[PDB]
RNA sequence: GCCCGGAUCCGGGCACCA
RNA sequence: GGUGCAGAUCCCGGCGGUAGUAACAGCGAAGGGGGGUGAGAAUCCCCCUCGCCGGAAGGGCAAGGGUUUCCCGGCAACGUUCGUCAGCCGGGAGUUAGCCGGUCCUAAGGUAGGGCCUAAUAGGUACCUACCGAAAGGGAAAGGGGUUAACAUUCCCCUGCCUCCCGGGUAGGUGCGGUAACGCAAGCCAGACUCCUGACGGAUUGGGGUAGGGAGAGUAGGACCACCGUCCUACCCAAGCACUCAAGCCCUUGGAGAGCCGUAACGGUGAGAAGAGGGCGAAGGUGUGAUGGGCCUUCCGUUAGGAGGGUUCUCCUGAUCCCUAGUCCCCAUGAAAAGGGAGUCUGGAACGAUCCCGGGAGACCGUACCUAGAACCGACACUGGUGCCCCGGUGAGAAGCCCAAGGCGUCUGAGGGGUAACCCAGGCUAGGGAACUCGGCAAAUUAGCCCCGUAACUUCGGGAGAAGGGGUGCCUAUCGUGGUUUAACAAAGCCACGAUAGGUCGCAGUGACCAGAGGGACCUGACUGUUUAAUAAAAACAUAGGUCCCCGCUAGCCCGAAAGGGUGUGUACGGGGGCUAAAUCCUGGCCACUGGUGGUUGGUUAAAUCCGGGUUCAACCGGGCGAAGCCCCACCGAAGGCCGGGGGUACCCUCUUAAGGUAGCCAAAUGCCUUGCCGGGUAAGUUCCGGCGCGCAUGAAUGGAUCAACGCGGUCCCUACUGUCCCAGCCUGGGGCCUCGUGAACGCCCUGAGCCGGUGCACAGUCCGGCAUCUCCCUACACCGAGAGAAGACCCCGUGGAGCUUCA
RNA sequence: AUCUAGUCCGGGGCAGGCUGAAGGUGGGGGAAACCCCACUGGAGGGCCGAAUAGGGGUUCUGACGUGCAAUUCGUUCCCUUG
């Protein structure tokens, strides 16, 4: 069932672990990629121009 | 960390005068040494989990004694 | 609409790839250039291929697999090359064989491994000779044309009568496709919705148009009978 | 129904009959081509057979040697 | 309990410590009542992995 | 508007942004 | 000028009314007496007793949590009530390894750098090289007894083992036994090649063990003693080392049949059976480890301790744990590596071990605690989810019931009540027995095991536990069959199962518990399976069987912007694409339309090129040549599909547009009229069954007819049974009611709301006319407040959307 | 893609009973082919079956519906060698 019984299976190992470069818990473990700074396939810091309103 | 078939359960009390019971986990038995195409392990050859360092205790004393009996051999000499 | 199943099957995701690590190896002729001799050392089962394979050892110590021929035993001696005789299991050249000789695992060029008549029970006959090439009649009744020095094996692929026993239940066909790439089970296109198939939609399940389609239809439309010349049972 | 009696009343009378005639051909007493009918021949897989006396393995059809 | 030494070997802000104000600071600052604004509880709050 | 075929009309295939 | 608020389902903050009201019951547990601490005890502590779990509420450990662990001291908040208590608050502490795991190996899979591609990369990647990928796969070597408040295969004691390196000897270099299978202290260092463990499915069965559980004898201790003398507790031992082994497979001899040998079963044998000897060989066992412990117990001093006794014997049963062999099955044939051992060769030195003895070394990181009706996720100390592994009587049983070992009365609010009405769960009812109702919904009936007996139908397998009939307790003795014990059979002791004779009691002997109501008829899908997580489990999907289409591999079908890629480690008995839906009996006529395929005298046909005119050059006008497609022709209905009318005497002619509904079936889950007509069943039948066939609008893989078996599918009838009803009554558990503690939410212009007739956008608490009306409180009821809750889903509008389709 | 859908790789499970397919043996018949009976054997997308062994989610249109719970609880049921 969509709600309370299925949230019980959210106690395994997480999808995201700590990242050495940025110190945020955004390193996607299964893909070898930080979803916050790009560490893993970007040498440059992950940055986009939509990342704040103008 | 519960049960796994790659380990056999033992419980011991027959040869036994003290008084308690527990469980020991050992690895399954080995087999006479392996790869395969000719497929016959031998008679008189030894396989143990540890090695008693033996040399002639773990092999017969014929020409090709440890290799195989006179079956898959004479087309090699 | 959405992409069809055959359009998803072309991206080659793990749902549609072949589990080939479970087979003995590629069952092809090796590249050799003499008149050698071999010995059959084993007859094995190849999981998703329908024909058993033999393992051959050459006198210079070369290992390879080829589809087994009906009536060949383990420990038998076979010859390879242009001077090979006409016996079961021998790898010969098609330029040297008379008319009406039954062969299998026929190459098209010299050194491709074998192309035609490889599945279980299938064979080809020698049906003539062009100027530079020999004419071979395949099991589809068509005629193909191959080099003078294309290698072939003498005899019929083992495993005939394969299809004379009914599978008799849906689970006997569940394993069969566990080791193959075929998708099973198969949902009829009339049972889908209009977003997923050109046959879907409607109150009553029916192919809304004639099923025959042209050879020039874009992908996502070639369903039913493809460029048919005829339909009907007779 | 013979050997086909292990299915019960499923699959249809004519479908069970075809299955039964193929199996009765497989389990006939076959004769070894190499030694003779001495040791009986058995199926390893589809197209793979051997005789249990001479230990000779060969390639044949799917349900008969 | 299997810790891969990035949390148990380095100890600090990575699996260590959650503590009240030291008692001598409360006296020194004369504060009416002095709390740690970062206090958490193992059961209610969440610690990042 | 054309070509073309057939008895000015008809047919076939292409031309044609108020 | 950021300039004036009552409204924006306005934003934010504070506060009312409801109201000291609901809730603190339901998911099968329960407390009572005596004493203590404390300012203050239903709730914390001690003793006795009583109740509950006992295949989980007990024991062991993951992922996840992250200090929750242990000691001391507290109670402002925190815990559904209280609290002196705590997973809370303050102060101190706690995790020890050559042998456990990571670390290493590879799996499905991935990445980096090169190449190739990209406008470019933080993009793609078939190829090459390297690396990554498992705390349940593979993977050298440890056990016991003890020790803390909190750690222990990690610390102490005893007894060990692995890998590498030293020193001293020795077996070898230069040695032996056997017909043989084989037996063994056998050299060293540097290579090459090879082989075999590693290293593998499901089903079923025998044999051998072990944990565990029992009976009897004895010695100590305990419990009961109205009378019997029975009942409970303890009695026991690890790894390593020495020795032994059944199955199986091997080695000598031997020489068998119209037969022998052998199994639980299949079976074995001149390609050499039985009989005689032998070789290699599990789990375990027996010694040693160990006058060492740990278990039970007595006495003295009762501080520190000290001094004794026993720890034996004979049997039975027994795994879902362990190892060992058979056999069978597949259009299933059921991982790979590091790391091990051995063999055969080549080169080198004369010193030298895979065997004994002594010595040294073995990084680094994890280790506390919970592992769940309070430590994980769900906003919560959430009846959900996440867990896996294990556990005497009755009995087939890990079921239901009762009880040990262990745990609990914290699924954490209580007290009073001759216990109101009513509600949620349960028991029983005279006479009748479906009269209730859309409908027998719900409830009742039956029920285990042994013997007898069992119809139509049928795909010959089933139906089938069909239907139906009889038996069953207790006591007193027996018999038969089999197991086991150094055990052919017979005796003896234990044990299991199946029967026999007699005696006997009750309303009732499967006495509780557990535990099928049955039969007849039709529709529908063949069957086992799948589905709308959170209103649909089905007749829908799938399926096996059938049939059609594309393609000879540089193919066919599909993905990409390209480099390229999936099917493919594949080859027509195949890969890809449709429709139908097991089997049985069958599958009719039509190629006019649309679509597909092929062909062509011929017509039309773009750019480019060619020719003529024009322009000192062009633009621009013409002509010729003119591919595919289209026009034209033919074929194809298990391609989409379609299967009428008129005139004349079943027959013939004509038009739409080619033909004009064959076999079958029917008022159908398809028939408008319509409750069609006749019969059946009922006292009475719009439903049901049978028959008919004016078929609005049945019909053949768009599948027609057809039901054997199956169904948490739809419907009708009968028997049995009953509180469903006539028609209600009584009893029980938990709430409600009264009291103490905690403590919300919705309605709210206003508090001004008795009602009847009117008025008025046409149904007033408030207006008009009447008739009424002393104030407050408690319980109960929900008729009215066009009661509360949600910018109506219906409907229409807007030159608003979104998804689908095609002849836009 | 910690939920869920499909797949591939490596693992862990399903108390206790019933029916009795092919095959095998021995009687009894008939010259024969072959038939009848008893036993043995252990097949199958067979059958009965554990609140909480595991899986599902039909009935009461039961309780709850400002919940224990943004999908739960009780009864009646369905599956369990593929």
């Amino acid at each position: 069932m969509k709600g309370t019984p299925s949230f019980g299976k959210m106690n395994k190992t997480p999808t995201h672990v700590r990242c050495r470069r940025c110190g945020r818990n955004s390193f996607n473990a299964r893909k070898g990629y930080c979803a916050a700074c790009g560490f893993g396939r970007s040498k440059k810091i992950r940055r986009y121009s939509w990342q704040n309103k103008k | 960390s519960p049960q796994q078939r790659s380990g056999s359960f033992r419980k011991v009390f027959v040869k036994l005068p003290s008084g308690k019971s527990t469980i020991h986990y050992e690895r399954r038995k080995d087999n006479i040494a392996r790869c395969g195409m000719c497929k016959k392990p031998l008679n008189g050859v030894k396989n143990n989990y540890t090695y008693k360092y033996s040399k002639t205790e773990k092999r017969p004393e014929r020409v090709y004694g440890g290799y195989l009996c006179h079956k898959c051999l004479e087309s090699l000499i | 609409g959405k992409k069809l199943l055959q359009q998803r099957a072309g991206r080659g995701g793990i749902n549609f790839r072949s589990p080939s690590w479970r087979r003995v190896g590629p069952a092809r002729y090796p590249n050799i250039e003499g008149d050698h001799k071999g010995k059959i050392i084993d007859i094995l089962h190849n999981p998703g291929v329908t024909a058993p394979v033999v393992k051959v050892k050459l006198d210079n110590g070369l290992q390879f697999y080829i589809p087994a021929v009906q009536g060949v035993a383990v420990g038998q001696e076979i010859s390879i090359g242009k001077n090979a005789t006409i016996s079961n299991g021998n790898i010969v050249e098609v330029g040297q064989l008379p008319e009406g000789t039954v062969i299998c695992n026929v190459e098209k060029l010299k050194g491709d491994g074998g192309k035609f008549a490889r599945a279980a029970g299938s064979y080809a006959v020698i049906s003539g000779k062009a100027g530079n090439k020999v004419l071979i009649k395949l099991s589809s009744e068509k005629i193909v044309e191959v080099s003078q020095n294309a290698r072939a094996t003498v005899g019929i692929i083992a495993g005939g009568g394969f299809v004379e026993k009914p599978l008799l239940k849906a689970g006997n066909n569940y394993w069969k496709y566990r080791v193959r790439a075929v998708k099973w089970p198969v949902v009829r296109g009339v049972a889908m919705n209009a977003v997923s198939h050109p046959h879907g939609g409607g109150l009553h399940q029916s192919v809304s148009r004639p099923s025959t389609v042209s050879r020039n239809a874009p992908p996502g439309r070639k369903v039913g009978h493809i460029a048919s010349r005829r339909t009907g049972r007779r | 129904t013979g050997i086909a009696g292990r299915f019960g009343a499923r699959y249809g009378s004519s479908t069970r009959k075809k299955w039964k005639e193929v199996m009765e051909r497989r389990y006939m007493p076959h004769q070894c081509p190499y030694c003779k009918t001495t040791g009986k021949v058995v199926r390893i897989a589809s197209g793979i057979w051997y005789c249990r006396k001479c230990e000779t393995k060969w390639a044949g059809l799917a349900y008969t040697p | 309990k299997h810790k891969s030494l990035g949390k148990k070997l380095r100890l600090g802000k990575a699996l260590k410590r959650n503590s009240p104000i030291p008692a001598w600071v409360i006296i020194k600052t004369q504060a009416e009542i002095r709390f740690n604004p970062l206090r958490r509880n193992w059961r209610r709050n969440n610690l990042k992995v």
